[PDB]
């Protein structure tokens, strides 16, 4: 099938690294991982061909096929936009990787053994057609970005961000796999492409389905409120951030939320809690990105920020299918400008950080406070810079222009189907407006100013070509889908909006002659050139309103409230575990006891306890009850015994007159046994009494407490009213018969109870045996052994 | 020939024997409990492919009838149970090996090692209520001396502890046979629940219905029966603790499995609402017991308690996906907690000390028991491509099949929470700079714990091979009426 060959060989790839990195030691182990994406790149250029004339890839491996699971692909415009950027922002990040770590320093085979784990994982999460293989991917992907964060394990504050980012998206996949199973059981099957022809509306799982599905969609790509993960990520190593925080894991739940949009946009649930969330983490992230003071801080709310876009666009592009006014049709514009900007804001924001990895190794910081005139030291990352902020503010000549007039063109003609909907635009002008201040800040304050020849580094700060090789290549296709946005959108961005909005054209051409659609004289145009004006206007004013926007800042977080829950969380579990778990056996015994007869009351108080029949009962005997009166005088006499000795043998009395039952109940047996084993356990326990230590013994009768007093007298009244219940209902008599009509005519015997003991029931014996062996033994390896 | 099912339960037995004559020569000790260990491990394997092959496997002790002798019944449940007590029996005697030091193994140690799996070979195969108490005490016995044995005084105080819990619940099992005995007249299995679905309609069958899950989970610790548990496991050595939360916990969980699906069908509606209330107190407790700690058996300890919690869970529901979920959850986490408690074993080893806050760095000198602890813990959470994801599945899914969304959602977290735990131990242990420990090479111990993680890795790809053994023992369970038509002939 050829991609069977191409999910599963990052894995193989992966398993060989250690075997070339410590078997090569002169060339540089990356080289080695370098064709593999490459060549997938390659493979996955081969079917824009077949994806353009809406044919599809399909391809099955079965892994338990009675519990019906198999590893599914399925390979379409959205899955083929994903696994290009994939790819090719892959090899250019293993090549800048070869670049930027070092040889001597660094373990590297631990490097790209995590990363290829990672592209495996990824490339895994985007083809898949099974729900159950799309989770196991998921959690891949979870835990290789887990290992990739804290990649140097002997810093702290790596292993904080590597904790809280795990538990983060853990959590969010757990409520990923809980909504993924409640849709399983909605439809019929398991694979994505059957629940889209069958209705899931008509079903109670549904809304569960969507909540949980939507929680954990909403957790990966770092929207609100669980964007706290992606700031505390930036420990990572550069290559890492960009990869991993520009193109691959943060759209991983964008990926899911457009993957499923064709069965949970027929609600108004999903549309407005993924339109709503998105603007609000917008607008919270384009505010705080102005606050920091180190370049990744900066990129990280950025990323956060164009993610909100991306959704919320999502969001409109779900309104698209409720219904259309008389074939106008406009929403589906949305869906073209989300996917649009998907791929726009990869490709420019992998270039920025490369750029900011570059200046960290060319001058030793990565503050803004201290790095100042680099532009006529850095001239070429510069205009790389330029053009990556440029591209991300929303300006004429780069791409941010089409992106941003898509997204205000698709935000103003969505507020005409509710009028509350007319506030969403303006606070989305207003996000824009944040988004320009920053991102001019960035620019203002990396390179101009001045230069400081005290603090700084090197005399001179020439970059190698080859780190610069792939910010390059970046910023060329940002040019290029700038100039020319035609083809890339007619090869691979309209087939993707045929994916998003499945099962939706009757029509096909109004899609293209808005896709052929440029230029013309739009209201949105001022509103643009507005957005430049006053982001002029509010960046040099800047120093001005600096402290009441820093404590504005400090006056609302979320980390805060995550660090307190934490704290809360373990401070609450501990002071549990140390209160009822005192160490004393008579608490636990309390308990165990309070339980045992508050079940059993309840359960007898429960029911109505009918058919009392006192016909089975025997006549009484006056022999019987003259020595229930001596027995119920012996266990009275070791109750309230002040002395421990009146107690032992108040327990003899005790045993040699339930051997005198056994007498008066017609059991020799028993009673020649219960002799001897009471004459013995008599003098083991006197044993024990008179090896007591002088010291603190004092010989105090038993103390009165109103508790154990309670729980002992409803523990005997329980018993003693379950067996008068069980005793006097109704019952099938026994299987005695054939024991006392068989042990002379089938075993040689005449006595029964032996019979039963070595012959019917000969079995249990053997290990009662076994029983007393192991005491002895035991008691002997007690008292011997004293290694101490 | 049709002695085979006795092979589990007589050829420790012997063993055990034979053990008593030489305790001074070591060597012979190894030897011969080594070599029995490994025909156990044959034996157990061929009566799971004698059960898959052709039917449900009984045996009449003497050449009496069903009702009125013992009878041995082998499904396909009971010899999965047995063929995995087998094979933490043999990972955890090499450890012993390794481990146990010289003067505590001239003193029985073998021999009582043997009892133990004696006694829970035989509380796996049984058909009578009787013989399982008898069963249940011998295993009791040998986890009392085996606690025991040494004679320091931590393990002198939790084995006080321990007895006086075990000998309450023994004497609580006897009532409870006294009372079914007065109701029905019988002691074997199959006949008594013929006898009770006769009769079902009674309150007295849902009293001691409820009697046996205060035993069985006085066995198995449930909330509120889970209170001796913590310190009676803090007490003993390594290998001996491995086989305590490989074995000892699980039999009441198969106890209260076999009672709920064999004899108490009729008036299911309160004794499985009971179970389910029951199951989410075990779970909650274990998961705070694990996040509370930062001392590694302990957060083990709590794991073996909120993996029980899972599996009454799935017991709580009379769905055969649920129960498939069970077993799967079961098997799987028998291996994994004795997996564990050998890790922490070697980490202690290591260190001196069992505080987590003590030490750091352990990845820069010890990378494969690194790695194999990092995958020992990634399954015992559930990730998808390891032991323990099918099993929690299964029980997600049936539970969402049957509208309990909020128990789902508990089941998840607590996957969540355990993850966080042994991923604490993982984080703070061996990543961090050097700090807390000294270089010293480990030796031979490792092994049979990378033995049981490739076991448990092999366990998780391959469920297409072990599922319809697990897929008979669910034709089984939910249909009893095969089991007493197999034994009352
Ligand atoms: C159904 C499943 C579906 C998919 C589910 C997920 C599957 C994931 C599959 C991918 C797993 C990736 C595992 C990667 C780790 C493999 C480890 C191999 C052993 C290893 O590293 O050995 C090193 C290489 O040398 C040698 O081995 C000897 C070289 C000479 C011959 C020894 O070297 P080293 O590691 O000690 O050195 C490091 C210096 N820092
Ligand atoms: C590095 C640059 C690689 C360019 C991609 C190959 C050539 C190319 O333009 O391919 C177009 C798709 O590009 C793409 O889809 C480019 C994807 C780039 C992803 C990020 C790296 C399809 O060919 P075509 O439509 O341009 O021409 C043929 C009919 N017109
Ligand atoms: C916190 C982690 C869990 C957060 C997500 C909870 C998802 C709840 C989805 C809604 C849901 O199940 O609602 C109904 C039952 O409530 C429930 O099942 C509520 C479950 C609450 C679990 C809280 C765990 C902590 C089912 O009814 P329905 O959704 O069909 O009714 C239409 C209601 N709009
Ligand atoms: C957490 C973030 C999401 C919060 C909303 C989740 C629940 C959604 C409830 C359903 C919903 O959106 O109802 C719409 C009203 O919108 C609303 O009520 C949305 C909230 C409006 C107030 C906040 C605006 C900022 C119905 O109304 P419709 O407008 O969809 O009716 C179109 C008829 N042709
Ligand atoms: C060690 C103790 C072993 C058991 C000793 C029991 C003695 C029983 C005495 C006995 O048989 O009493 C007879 C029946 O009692 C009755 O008829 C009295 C019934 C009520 C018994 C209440 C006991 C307190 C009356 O006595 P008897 O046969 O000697 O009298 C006629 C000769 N004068
Ligand atoms: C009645 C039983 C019928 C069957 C016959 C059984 C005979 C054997 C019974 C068990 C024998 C065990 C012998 C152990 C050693 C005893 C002598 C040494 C210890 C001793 O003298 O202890 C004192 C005795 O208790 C006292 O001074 C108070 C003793 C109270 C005994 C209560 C028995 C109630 C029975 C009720 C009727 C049952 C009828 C059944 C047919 C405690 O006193 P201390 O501290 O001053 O020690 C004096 C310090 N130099
Ligand atoms: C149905 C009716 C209700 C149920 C039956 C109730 C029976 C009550 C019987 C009397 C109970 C006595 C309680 C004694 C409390 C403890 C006590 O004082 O113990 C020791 C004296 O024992 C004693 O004084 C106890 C002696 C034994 C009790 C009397 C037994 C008479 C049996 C008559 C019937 C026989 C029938 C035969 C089958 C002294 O304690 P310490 O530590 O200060 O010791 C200093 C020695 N140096
Ligand atoms: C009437 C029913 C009770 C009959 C026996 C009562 C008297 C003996 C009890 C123990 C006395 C106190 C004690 O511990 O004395 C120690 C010796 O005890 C020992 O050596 C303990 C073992 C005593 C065995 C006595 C067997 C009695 C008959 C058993 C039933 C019939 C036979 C059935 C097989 C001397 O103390 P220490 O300071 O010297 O330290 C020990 C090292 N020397
Ligand atoms: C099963 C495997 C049995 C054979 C291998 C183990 C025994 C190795 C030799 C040990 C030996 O000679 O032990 C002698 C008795 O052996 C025995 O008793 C061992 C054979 C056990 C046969 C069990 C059935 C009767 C007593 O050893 P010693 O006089 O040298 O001791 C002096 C210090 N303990
Ligand atoms: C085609 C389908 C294939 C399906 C396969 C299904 C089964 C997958 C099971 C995977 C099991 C992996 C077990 C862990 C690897 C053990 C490695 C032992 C040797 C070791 O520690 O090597 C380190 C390098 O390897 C490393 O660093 C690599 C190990 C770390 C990554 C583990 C990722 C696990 C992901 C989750 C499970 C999948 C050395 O490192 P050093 O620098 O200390 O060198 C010190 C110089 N000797
Ligand atoms: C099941 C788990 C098996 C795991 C793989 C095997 C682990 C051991 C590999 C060889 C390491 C070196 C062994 C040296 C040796 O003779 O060890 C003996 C134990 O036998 C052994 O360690 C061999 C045990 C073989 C068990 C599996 C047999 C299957 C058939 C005695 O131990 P010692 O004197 O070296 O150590 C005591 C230090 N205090
Ligand atoms: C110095 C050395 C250091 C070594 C360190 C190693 C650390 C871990 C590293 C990773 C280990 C990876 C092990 C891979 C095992 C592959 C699977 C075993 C082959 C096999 O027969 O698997 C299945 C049955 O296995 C089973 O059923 C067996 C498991 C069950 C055991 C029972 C107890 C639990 C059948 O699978 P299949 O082919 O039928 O299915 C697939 C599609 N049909």
């Amino acid at each position: 099938p050829t991609l069977h060959i191409a999910m599963f060989a990052p894995f193989l790839l992966a398993l060989l690294v250690p075997f070339f990195y410590k078997c090569i030691r002169s060339l540089h182990v990356g080289w080695f991982v370098f064709p593999l994406p490459i060549a997938l790149f390659v493979y996955f250029l081969s079917y824009i061909d077949d994806v353009r004339n809406d044919e599809v890839i399909r391809a099955t491996m079965p892994w338990i096929p009675s519990l019906r699971i198999s590893f599914d692909a399925y390979v379409d415009g959205l899955s083929l936009l994903f696994a290009l950027l994939i790819t090719g922002i892959g090899s250019l990040v293993v090549l800048y990787s070869i670049y930027y770590l070092q040889k001597g320093k660094e373990p590297l085979g631990n490097f790209y053994v995590y990363l290829l784990l990672f592209m495996g994982a990824m490339l895994g999460v985007v083809l898949s057609d099974h729900l159950i293989a799309l989770y196991m991917f998921w959690e891949l992907t979870s835990i290789s970005s887990f290992l990739l964060i804290a990649y140097w394990f002997k810093r702290d504050r790596s292993r904080y961000g590597a904790q809280k980012s795990m538990l983060i998206t853990m959590f969010g996949g757990l409520l990923m796999l809980g909504g993924f199973v409640a849709l399983a059981i909605a439809g019929g099957t398991y694979n994505i492409r059957e629940l889209v022809h069958t209705p899931l509306t008509e079903h109670p799982l549904f809304i569960p389905a969507l909540v949980l599905i939507l929680f954990g969609a909403f957790t990966k790509s770092a929207q609100f409120p669980f964007y706290i993960w992606l700031p505390d990520a930036m420990e990572a190593p550069t290559p890492v951030s960009a990869y991993l925080h520009s193109a691959t894991m943060v759209k991983a739940g964008i990926y899911v939320i457009a993957r499923l949009t064709p069965i949970f946009a027929v609600s108004s649930v999903w549309v407005w809690t993924v339109a709503l969330v998105g603007l609000v983490t917008l607008c919270w992230a384009s505010f705080l990105a102005s606050k920091q003071t180190d370049l990744k801080a900066i990129l990280a709310y950025s990323t956060v920020s164009q993610l909100g876009l991306i959704t919320s666009l999502l969001g409109i592009g779900g309104l698209s299918f409720h219904y259309d006014g008389m074939g106008e049709n406009v929403f589906m514009v949305a869906v073209l400008a989300a996917i649009f900007h998907l791929f726009n804001h990869a490709t420019f924001k992998g270039s920025l950080f490369m750029v900011v990895g570059i200046v960290d190794h060319e001058t030793g910081t990565r503050d803004i406070r201290r790095l100042g005139g680099l532009m006529t030291i850095m001239p070429i990352t510069f205009t790389i810079a330029l053009i990556g902020s440029l591209s991300m503010a929303g300006l004429p000549p780069f791409n941010g222009f089409l992106s941003k007039e898509m997204f205000f063109t698709a935000m103003l003609r969505a507020k005409d189907v509710a009028g509350w909907a007319v506030i969403l635009p303006v606070v989305a002008w207003v996000a824009s407006i944040f988004t320009f201040l920053y991102s001019a800040l960035l620019v203002s304050r990396t390179f101009f100013g001045t230069y400081k020849p005290h603090v700084l580094k090197k005399e001179a700060h020439e970059a190698p070509f080859g780190m610069l090789i792939a910010p390059i290549v970046l910023a060329s296709l940002v040019v290029f889908i700038g100039f020319v946005p035609n083809v890339l959108s007619d090869s691979v961005l309209a087939p993707a909006v045929y994916a998003v909005l499945y099962g939706l054209f009757a029509p096909n051409e109004a899609l293209d002659v808005h896709i052929s659609h440029w230029h013309g004289f739009t209201p949105e145009l001022f509103m643009t050139i507005g957005v430049l004006l006053f982001g002029l206007v509010l960046y040099r004013t800047f120093p001005k309103w600096k402290k009441i926007y820093y404590r504005l800042s400090e006056r609302m977080s979320l980390n805060f409230f995550y660090d307190q829950s934490f704290v809360w969380m373990e401070r609450g579990a501990r002071s549990f575990i140390s209160r009822v778990m005192n160490g004393s056996m008579r608490t636990y015994l309390m308990y165990i006891f309070t339980s045992l007869v508050a079940l059993l009351l309840f359960t007898i108080g429960w029911h109505e306890q009918w058919h009392i029949d006192l016909s089975r009962l025997a006549h009484v005997r006056v022999y019987e009850v003259v020595l229930a009166i001596g027995i119920l005088a012996a266990t009275v006499t070791t109750v309230i015994a002040k002395s421990r000795l009146t107690a032992i043998v108040s327990l003899g009395a005790v045993g040699y007159a339930v051997a005198l039952f056994f007498v008066l109940f017609r059991a020799p047996d028993l009673a020649l046994t219960q002799l001897v084993i009471e004459t013995i356990s008599v003098a083991l326990f006197l044993l024990c009494f008179y090896h007591l230590p002088k010291f603190t013994q004092k010989q105090e009768s038993v103390r009165f407490h109103l508790g154990n007093a309670l729980v002992s007298l409803a523990v005997g009244m329980t018993m003693s009213i379950i067996a008068f219940l069980a005793y006097a209902g109704k019952h099938f008599d026994s299987i005695s018969q054939y024991y006392v009509d068989n042990t002379y005519e089938k075993a040689a015997g005449k006595n029964m109870v032996n019979v039963i003991l070595v012959d019917f029931r000969g079995f249990d014996t053997l290990f009662e045996i076994c029983v007393l062996a192991i005491a002895a033994l035991g008691i002997y390896a007690m008292v011997k052994l004293r290694l101490a | 020939m049709s002695n085979l099912l006795l092979l589990p339960i007589v050829i420790p037995l012997v063993t055990a024997i034979v053990l008593i004559f030489f305790p001074k020569h070591v060597f012979w000790q190894r030897v011969v409990s080594l070599a029995a260990t490994v025909g156990l491990v044959v034996a157990s394997g061929a009566l799971l492919h004698r059960v898959h092959t052709d039917g449900i496997q009984t045996l009449n002790v003497g050449n009496w009838p069903a009702p009125f002798g013992i009878t041995l019944v082998s499904d396909s449940l009971s010899a999965l149970l047995v063929l995995t007590t087998s094979i933490i029996a043999l990972a955890c005697l090499v450890y012993s090996f390794y481990a146990i030091g010289h003067k505590r193994e001239t003193f029985y140690y073998y021999s009582f090692f043997q009892f133990l799996i004696v006694g829970v070979n035989g509380a796996f195969t049984t058909g009578d209520l009787f013989n399982l108490f008898v069963f249940f005490e011998v295993m009791l016995m040998s986890s009392y001396v085996l606690l025991v044995l040494g004679g320091t005084k931590i393990q002198l105080r939790e084995t006080i502890k321990y007895t006086l819990v075990n000998v309450i619940s023994s004497a609580l099992f006897v009532v409870a046979v006294a009372y079914l005995y007065a109701v029905t007249g019988t002691l074997n299995m199959a006949h008594l629940a013929d006898r009770i679905n006769a009769l079902g309609s009674s309150p007295i069958l849902t009293v001691i219905a409820v009697l046996f899950i205060i035993v069985f989970g006085l066995k198995g610790a449930i909330f509120p029966l889970y209170f001796w548990l913590p310190g009676a496991y803090y007490a003993p050595p390594t290998p001996v603790l491995a086989l305590f939360g490989g074995l000892l916990t699980k039999v009441g969980v198969y106890s209260i499995l076999r009672t709920f699906t064999l004899l108490f069908t009729h008036d299911a509606a309160y004794t499985h609402t009971l179970l389910a209330w029951l199951a989410l107190g075990t779970i909650i407790i274990g998961v705070i017991g694990a996040v509370a700690y930062n001392d590694m058996r302990y957060i083990v300890i709590y794991n073996i308690i909120a993996a029980v919690g899972v599996m009454i869970f799935g017991i709580s529901i009379m769905t055969p996906e649920s129960v498939e979920g069970t077993i799967f959850y079961l098997l799987q986490d028998m291996v994994m907690k004795a997996m564990l408690f050998l890790f922490v074993g070697i980490i202690f080893s290591i260190t001196r000390s069992n505080d987590i806050r003590s030490f750091s760095g352990l990845i820069t000198s010890y990378p494969l028991l690194g790695w194999a602890f990092f995958i020992a813990a990634l399954s015992l959470a559930g990730i998808p491509p390891l032991s323990g994801f099918i099993g929690k599945l299964l029980i997600v899914k049936a539970s969402f099949d049957a509208q309990l969304i909020f128990e789902a959602i508990v089941i998840l977290l607590s996957s969540l929470l355990v993850l966080y735990s042994v991923m604490k131990i993982f984080m703070n242990g061996f990543w961090g700079e050097k700090k807390g420990f000294e270089q010293k090479q480990v030796d031979g111990r490792l092994f049979p714990v990378l033995f049981l993680l490739v076991l448990s890795v092999a366990y998780g790809i391959g469920i297409e091979f072990v599922r319809p053994f697990v897929l008979d023992a669910v034709n089984v369970l939910v249909d009893p009426s095969m089991y007493i038509e197999a034994v009352l002939k």
